[PDB]
């Protein structure tokens, strides 16, 4: 079983079918497990399918150059609950969509997940990616200790040292020959 | 719909060979180089390299993979207990050139 | 089926795959040729060691 | 290879008549019925003068039927009109015969060379131990 | 949520040594299956030569399909009739598209049959085409045999090239030589 | 003497004779290979695959199917199914 | 029509690409060839040569010239080319 950060979701054949463009990551990052089935996000989408304070600049952009965002955030700031919204894109492919809980306004936010090539990746913390890191970096050095130690060899005549495993005046020669 | 034939399923696997993705990620589990089964299945399938067998093929990369990856089996020796050895750095081997022999036979293509 | 069809297989391409040793080795220049023959002939191998009869005899097994 | 260049210069075909057509549907003007009927012009069409809309008209026109004739002369130049499959097989067995026995020429023919090879250095050596009997 | 390649064949299994030395034994001795020693003899082709594989239908020998099999018009069917049979539809396709023009510039609504009679000209004109592609491939393989020929007979004249080369210079050493003399 | 060794080197810049009667044996052995009827059959199954098509610019169309099977071609392939009804496949008298 | 991987395909089962890894070998009758015309070469060398008393003596034999004197030393020396030393 692998958790939900180590793995790289994407649906080409949703690509093949509808494709992905700056308008439907919404409903593609839904197809993703990533997305909560009891969020405010997808029961807004089932109603709606049926200048503004309390956010960053960078979701203003988003808001201020795409409108189906704008009255997306329009709606969902009259409900409460976990929400979907995406703070930054760059076209042709580049997204991000953050976790975030709003309450009333007070807004937290939560795990992002950058979209990179038309593939939908979790955000990892770096804490557990240097800890991956330090996992391989311990295992290799443990791993060159034992196989070094092996050669190690001790006599009590001289130190301690390794295991041994199991002419001269030709320069002098050519010095006097010119 | 009948069940899929043996010469279907040994095609379609023989023919996957020539994406380079497919055995990259085939090779980085343990059992399946670990196996012995894998490797006399390795050399089950060179019967592709003969006629009339080769016609159905439509990508002949895959045949140049099988014969490629075939020059690193002699120097493999299977012991008692299965452990393979001479096959700890083949997959690596396959990460370092990746690019390099799908790049060629791209450039080969155009 | 048909009839068979021999082809020249070095040259498919107009203006390889079968290695020939023969004009991949005696086309190029001999002062970098000689590099390449006596590392090919074994490992730590010097220009003293080719001779006539050695080969004479080799191509006589 | 010549086929291809066909279907290159079909759908080159394909292209230029929509072209046409586009320039034709976006780039007119406005004709006047009458001279006491007012003559507007719109900021957001794209006007030309008639002139060389009508010189425009003319190469665009041209093109076409000098594509057109280089269609027909690449289709007079198409690689067998006369030929059936029959004939293909009569000249494929004759060209591997002719094939076959050009390699035998050539056989003969590196034979030769090396009739002259042996010669040359035959006489290369012989004289070269010559002079170094006779200067040692 | 599964893998995104499908795992090696369950065929596999019956590779064991047993089934390797008792395959010769068997040989003395779309397939229906007896026994293990079944699955190291190669299947043969499927009798009927359709085999299903990437979601498509292949043959062990395609042939090109009619305009009437696939459900489309076929106006006209040793090439010389075929190669006349493209000239008139070339033709054809010119004055089709002038009496496009001319459909347009009365009544741009009666267009739709004629962009259909296009298209019935382009598909008979690319399905001409491909049919005479058999006899192109070999027209090709033919051109590459000539090539192979010319270029052993290349090697021939430049062998002989050479040849007098050797041979006229041989002929300037005997004069400078008589010359020496 | 030395035009002469021009002579003798240039004339030691031609092939040689064992090299083209490999050529000949590998010529016979390709005799032996190909037939031609199959070599044209082979060919034309591989026509609109081994080389980029000579209609588009590429520049919006790549070779994720002409060269090897794509993902998605792996995803909505038999072989798909294939792998979720391995267990009928496993299914052995 | 791709004849030419076809033919690739026909002739080794494989097409041609470069092999950085095993999937070479020199003639022997190429390099006994090249052995006698180096003889040659480093025997029409010394044709240019003006050759000393002391070491007129030489053996052009295996792929070398012997030059040698008696009791004393054996050398002996090769070419790549007629130009260079």
């Amino acid at each position: 079983v692998t958790p939900l950060d180590e793995l790289q979701w994407k649906s080409p054949e949703w690509i093949q079918v509808f494709g992905l463009r700056t308008e439907n990551v919404l409903d593609y990052f839904a197809e993703s497990p990533f997305f909560d089935k009891t969020s405010n996000n997808q029961v807004i989408k089932m109603q709606r399918q049926f200048e503004f304070a309390y956010v960053d600049p960078a979701r203003r952009q988003i808001l201020f150059k795409y409108p189906m965002y704008m009255q997306l955030e329009e709606e969902l700031m009259k409900l409460d609950g976990t929400e979907y919204v995406l703070s930054s894109v760059r076209e042709p492919d580049f997204w991000v969509i953050r976790k975030q809980r709003r309450t009333n306004p007070e807004i937290i936010p939560l795990q992002d997940y950058y979209i990179i090539g038309a593939n939908i990746y979790q955000s990892p913390t770096i804490f557990k990616i240097v800890q991956s890191r330090l996992m391989s970096t311990s295992y290799h050095l443990n791993s060159t200790l034992e196989s070094l130690y092996d050669l190690i060899e001790f006599q009590p005549s001289q130190g301690v040292h390794y295991k041994v495993p199991t002419t001269e005046m030709l320069d002098k020669l050519m010095v006097t020959s010119i | 719909n009948p069940l899929p034939t043996r010469f279907e399923v040994e095609l379609e696997f023989i023919q996957s060979l020539a994406n380079i993705q497919y055995v990259t990620y085939l090779l980085t589990q343990q059992q399946i180089w670990k196996s012995p089964n894998f490797k006399n299945y390795l050399k089950y399938l060179e019967y592709w390299c003969n006629p009339p067998y080769s016609q159905c093929i439509v990508y002949p990369n895959c045949l140049f993979i099988l014969k490629l990856l075939n020059g690193f089996m002699e120097s493999a020796i299977v012991n008692e207990d299965g452990l393979l050895e001479g096959l700890d750095e083949l997959p690596k081997i396959i990460q370092l050139q990746g690019p390099q022999w799908m790049n060629e036979m791209v450039e080969r293509w155009a | 089926t048909g009839i068979k069809l021999a082809l020249d297989p070095n040259l498919i391409t107009l203006a390889s795959l079968v290695s020939n040793p023969h004009e991949i080795y005696g086309s190029m220049p001999l002062e970098q040729l000689i590099p390449i023959i006596l590392r090919q002939r074994g490992p730590g191998f010097k220009f003293v060691d080719l001779n006539e009869k050695e080969l004479q005899n080799e191509i006589k097994q | 290879d010549r086929l291809t260049q066909l279907q290159i210069c079909l759908d080159q075909m394909t292209e230029q008549f929509c072209a046409t057509l586009n320039y034709i549907d976006k780039n007119h003007g406005f004709e006047r019925l009458t001279v006491n009927e007012p003559q507007m012009s719109d900021k957001h069409a794209t006007v030309v003068p008639p002139e060389e809309f009508s010189n425009t008209i003319d190469e665009l026109s041209t093109d076409i039927i000098l594509k057109t004739r280089q269609i027909n002369k690449l289709i007079d130049s198409l690689p067998g009109v006369d030929v059936s499959a029959e004939e293909q097989l009569r000249k494929i067995d004759m060209l591997q015969k002719k094939l076959v026995e050009v390699e035998d020429e050539k056989i003969e023919a590196i034979k030769k060379k090396e009739k002259l090879l042996r010669h040359v250095d035959s006489l290369i050596e012989d004289f070269v131990d010559g002079i170094a009997n006779s200067k040692k | 949520v599964s893998s995104l390649y499908p795992p090696p064949p369950p065929y596999v299994k019956f590779f064991t040594q047993s089934n390797l030395e008792k395959l010769p034994k068997y040989k003395e001795k779309e397939e229906e299956i007896t026994c293990a020693l079944d699955y190291l003899i190669p299947p043969p082709m499927p009798k009927n030569q359709q085999y299903r594989a990437f979601g498509s239908i292949w043959q062990v020998k395609d042939q090109l399909p009619d305009l009437e099999s696939m459900g489309l018009t076929q106006l006209y069917k040793n090439y010389q009739y075929k190669i006349q049979e493209l000239r008139k539809l070339l033709k054809s396709l010119l004055l089709n598209y002038l009496e496009l023009i001319g459909v347009l510039s009365i009544n741009p609504d009666m267009y739709e049959r004629k962009v259909e009679n296009i298209r019935t000209i382009l598909v008979n004109i690319h399905h001409l085409l491909n049919e005479y592609r058999p006899h192109q491939s070999r027209e090709s393989l033919i051109m590459l045999l000539e090539e192979q020929l010319e270029y052993k007979r290349g090697e021939i004249r430049e062998i002989e090239q050479v040849c007098k080369q050797v041979h006229d210079k041989l002929t300037s050493i005997q004069d400078t030589l008589r010359t020496g003399s | 003497l030395e035009i002469l060794n021009e002579c003798h080197d240039e004339l030691k810049a031609l092939p040689m004779l064992e090299q083209v009667e490999f050529e000949k044996n590998t010529i016979l052995q390709q005799r032996s290979k190909i037939n031609s009827t199959e070599l044209l059959d082979y060919a034309t199954k591989l026509s609109k695959f081994t080389k980029i098509p000579p209609t588009f610019d590429k520049g919006a169309v790549g070779p994720n199917n002409f060269i090897w099977p794509a993902e998605d071609a792996l995803r909505r392939g038999m072989l798909a199914m294939a792998s979720l009804h391995s267990k009928e496949l496993t299914r052995i008298p | 029509v791709d004849l030419v991987t076809a033919l690739e395909v026909l002739s080794l089962g494989r097409p041609n690409l470069p092999t950085h890894n095993f999937k070479a070998k020199v003639p022997i009758g190429l390099i006994l060839q090249r052995l006698k015309d180096l003889n040659l070469t480093v025997s029409i060398k010394i044709a240019l040569m003006n050759i000393p008393k002391p070491l007129n003596s030489y053996h052009i034999k295996n792929g070398r010239i012997y030059f040698t004197v008696p009791n004393e030393f054996e050398i002996q020396l090769s070419t790549v080319n007629r130009q260079s030393p």
